[PDB]
């Protein structure tokens, strides 16, 4: 068989992505999973990435997202990311429902 | 593989090409053009 | 807003770069799509 | 050996002192190709006709291929000269023995063949793929015609086929056995009366990938066949085209040499049992040709794995051929020629089809030396020009379900 | 899920009075013209939810003919889908063919399966 | 893993010299007896790899008589690492009984790969 079908993780990938037999009439609309998935990435990337930078205690938190915005190389991508990325995530949600 | 490389030379194309274009449509407004008349 | 300049710079360059993606991909989608679009069917029972 | 008798028409044989029976056949080019939707099949029905003549011991039988249709009498060695006349006749009172019959009987005989090969699936796979990858021209048409068309034919249109096609420029006397070949073309001379004209303009044809899928989930196994535009009889590449198709070579599950078949392809496909059997072929036309293979899965599932790994394989043709298969496939190809030019028949079809078709035939040394002089880099240069991301054309019968639509075998074509 | 026992139920439960007949059945008719089905070539019963068990035996018991003809209606319609395009009004399914062929396959399983249901809690 | 064919290569090897022979075969009788898969009832050759296309065939080639009794020792062997319990000597598996069953169909398997391989590379 294919590695694509013989390996069990490749097989997977297969059955979910490669052959996954949808149907021939399918709008845009079922597109959406597809982003709301990608949106769980970004939702995860960007948040992992500020994280790194993000403290959590009371005094710190709004100091340390300003700290993101203003000083980190990145920063204001990053949480502009995260942000408006949860906004669309649920934008893309709403849309699927 | 050639997709790293070839990455390369469209990211250097786009990033030039907006880097020489924004320069010029905002020459007027950039430090560096502006400094002059403070120094 | 510090980013500002910096903000829009990159969002011109990733609005140059996502638009041609996005053309691209709107061809290279209905070209693999024209095979599709264009089936035609025949049913032919006695 | 060659004579043109007065008329112009061409006396072709082969004669060989140990031919075990002889045969002697008029033919007359204009097979389906030359035939079009409203009046398809008339060719085969007119050939069927002449061929249903009496036959004075001898054994009458039509031709009825895609671009030439012909009556041969084979018969023992002294007999010849006697098939010979008998033929002539047959030809020279064409016009007058299709106006005296009655066509029903033909007809229902000739729909019975339609049908016949829109029921073995091979044949009907092959008629189909045919069909698609020259659609829109008459390339495209049954041999033997459809059967709403058929029963459509009546005999004012069989004598304007004849009237058109049977005409010396484009007939042709083929021949072979063991006889003296002045005397066949001294008794077909004296007998041999058809009317004068041009040779017609064979109709042109162009491949168009394509996929026609009829399935029929009541079947038993899954019927496809995969093709691409192959070498025409006039190419350079024909023997180079059928050394490519013999480096894949033929395969049948459950046959003895099954676990010990040379090709590559053999060996994958038993690994999982993907395949019942295949058979890859290079059919050659007049100007084009379908090279490809036919194959037949037992088991539904794995009508997928067997495409994707046979084409997987052709991929190969471009790359990694190793002389041990460009050997192979000379040595396989040379021994398919020698088979097929045994029977006194078949030697008969070959010479009326070259020469009708191409206009001189190779003789079995000069291809012998043809194919010999074939390297594998001979063979890689044809695999890049003609397989390597070509357009293919697709056909299937039954339980096709896992046949992946067309893109999927087509991006196969290219994938390293 | 509403079955057809019961649609067809209250389906009889108005035709059978002739003021709530009139009112309804042109306005029946135009629902099912305005429903857009047709255009796509689909019969009525085309759309029926086939992911049922008791339908899933209604179409394992339907002809051959009958199959098959469905078979291709479905087709079509998912092709005409794909394509963003519909069957011209000359090809269109007609009124008078949607004729509601796969109905008593249903009720008969729906037959079957309320007898089971009833003789089980006998 | 090491090709059953070259194990009996190297066998032979040590087999053909004397000295060699003699050193080595008492130490390889003592070896099979520490090893300790006799007083579980199997056999040498119950021990190997059997997860190999070769080995697996080899397997499938084997008459009846010995594939049965190969399953009830394989049987065995697992009930007593289950109990953890040996056999006794008078019941454990002896010197002459360890009888390389199935080496010569693993030799043949071997053999057709092989031979599989070279013309595969002619
Ligand atoms: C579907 C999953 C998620 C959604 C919908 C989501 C959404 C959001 C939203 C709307 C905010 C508000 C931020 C703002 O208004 O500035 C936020 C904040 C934040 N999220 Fe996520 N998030 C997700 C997953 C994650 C993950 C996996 C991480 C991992 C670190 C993460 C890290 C953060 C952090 C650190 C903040 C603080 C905001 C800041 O410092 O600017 N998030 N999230």
């Amino acid at each position: 068989m294919p590695t694509r079908k013989s390996n069990t993780y490749l097989s997977l990938v297969n059955s979910y992505l490669i052959d996954s037999p949808q149907p021939s009439s399918i709008n845009y609309w079922w597109n959406l999973g597809s982003l709301l998935g990608l949106c769980l990435v970004i939702q995860i990337a960007s948040g992992v990435f500020l994280a790194m930078h993000y403290s959590s205690n009371i005094e710190l938190a709004f100091d340390s997202v300003e700290h993101i915005m203003r000083d980190v190389n990145a920063g204001w991508l990053i949480r502009y990311i995260h942000a408006n990325g949860a906004s669309f995530f649920f934008i893309c949600m709403y849309l699927h429902i | 593989a050639t997709i790293f490389g070839g990455a390369f030379a469209f990211q250097g194309f786009f990033d030039v090409a907006v880097n020489k274009w924004w320069e010029e449509h905002n020459k007027a407004k950039l430090w560096k053009n502006v400094k002059g008349k403070f120094l | 807003e510090p980013e500002h300049d910096d903000r829009k710079k990159w969002g011109l360059k990733a609005l140059v770069v996502l638009s041609s993606l996005y053309l691209l991909s709107i061809w290279v989608k209905r070209f693999k799509w024209t095979p599709i679009k264009n089936r035609k069917f025949r049913f032919d029972p006695p | 050996k060659y004579t043109t008798l007065s008329n112009g028409v061409t006396v072709a044989t082969e004669t060989n002192p140990a031919a075990k029976t002889s045969s002697v056949g008029l033919f007359f080019g204009a097979g389906s190709r030359s035939e079009h939707s409203h009046s398809n099949g008339i060719s085969a029905l007119t050939t069927n006709v002449l061929a249903s003549q009496s036959a004075k011991g001898s054994l009458l039988t039509a031709k009825n291929d895609r671009e030439f249709n012909g009556i041969i009498a084979q018969t023992t060695n002294d007999n010849i000269t006697e098939a010979g006349k008998l033929i002539a006749s047959i030809a020279s009172n064409a016009v007058d023995i299709v106006e005296k019959t009655d066509l029903t009987k033909h007809k229902q005989y000739l729909s019975a063949q339609a049908s016949a090969v829109e029921a073995d699936p091979k044949s009907k796979v092959l008629s189909h793929l045919y069909s698609s990858a020259f659609q829109g021209y008459s390339l495209a048409l049954p041999t033997l015609g459809t059967t709403e068309s058929v029963e459509n034919l009546e005999n004012q249109d069989s004598l304007r086929h004849l009237a058109k096609h049977l005409v010396n420029n484009n007939t042709v006397i083929a021949a072979s056995g063991n006889f003296d070949h002045d005397k066949l073309a001294d008794a077909i001379e004296a007998n041999l009366k058809i009317a004068e004209g041009v040779k017609p303009e064979i109709k042109p044809a162009s491949f168009l990938g394509s996929e026609v899928r009829m399935r029929d989930d009541t079947l038993p196994k899954a019927y496809i066949s995969i093709a691409v535009h192959g070498e025409g009889l006039n190419s350079p590449n024909y023997y180079l085209a059928k050394v490519a198709a013999a480096i894949y070579g033929d395969f049948y599950l459950h046959s003895t040499i099954a676990k010990f078949t040379s090709p590559k392809l053999a060996s994958i496909v038993q690994e999982y049992n993907i395949v019942e059997s295949y058979n890859h072929y290079s059919k050659s036309f007049s100007d084009t040709g379908i090279w490809g293979y036919y194959a037949e899965i037992a088991d539904k599932f794995t009508v997928d794995d067997f495409t994707h790994f046979s084409l997987k394989e052709w991929n190969r043709l471009s790359i990694s051929i190793s002389e041990a298969e460009v050997a192979r496939a000379k040595a396989q190809v040379k021994t398919a020629l020698a088979k097929e030019l045994a029977n006194s028949f078949a030697v008969t079809s070959d010479i009326a089809e070259k020469v009708l078709l191409v206009g001189h035939r190779q003789s079995l040394r000069e291809a012998f030396e043809k194919i010999d002089a074939i390297k594998v880099n001979d063979v890689k240069e044809w695999g890049k020009s003609k397989v390597w991301d070509r357009d293919i054309v697709i056909s299937g019968t039954g339980l096709i379900e896992d046949l992946l639509d067309y893109n999927r075998n087509r991006n196969e074509m290219a994938m390293m | 899920v509403q079955s057809m026992t019961s649609v067809v139920k209250a389906a009889n439960f108005i035709l059978a009075r002739p003021t709530l007949s009139k009112i309804i059945t042109p306005l029946a008719q135009k629902f099912t013209a305005y429903a857009g089905y047709r255009e796509m070539g689909l019969k009525f019963n085309d759309l029926l939810l086939e992911e049922t068990p008791i339908m899933q035996t209604a179409i394992k018991r339907l002809p051959s003919e009958l199959n098959y003809s469905r078979n291709f209606r479905i087709l079509t319609a998912h092709q005409l889908a794909l394509s963003h395009q519909l069957l011209p009004a000359e090809k269109a399914v007609k009124p008078e063919e949607d004729d509601n062929y796969l109905i008593p396959y249903i009720l008969e399983a729906e037959k079957e399966a309320f007898e089971k249901a009833e003789l089980d809690n006998i």
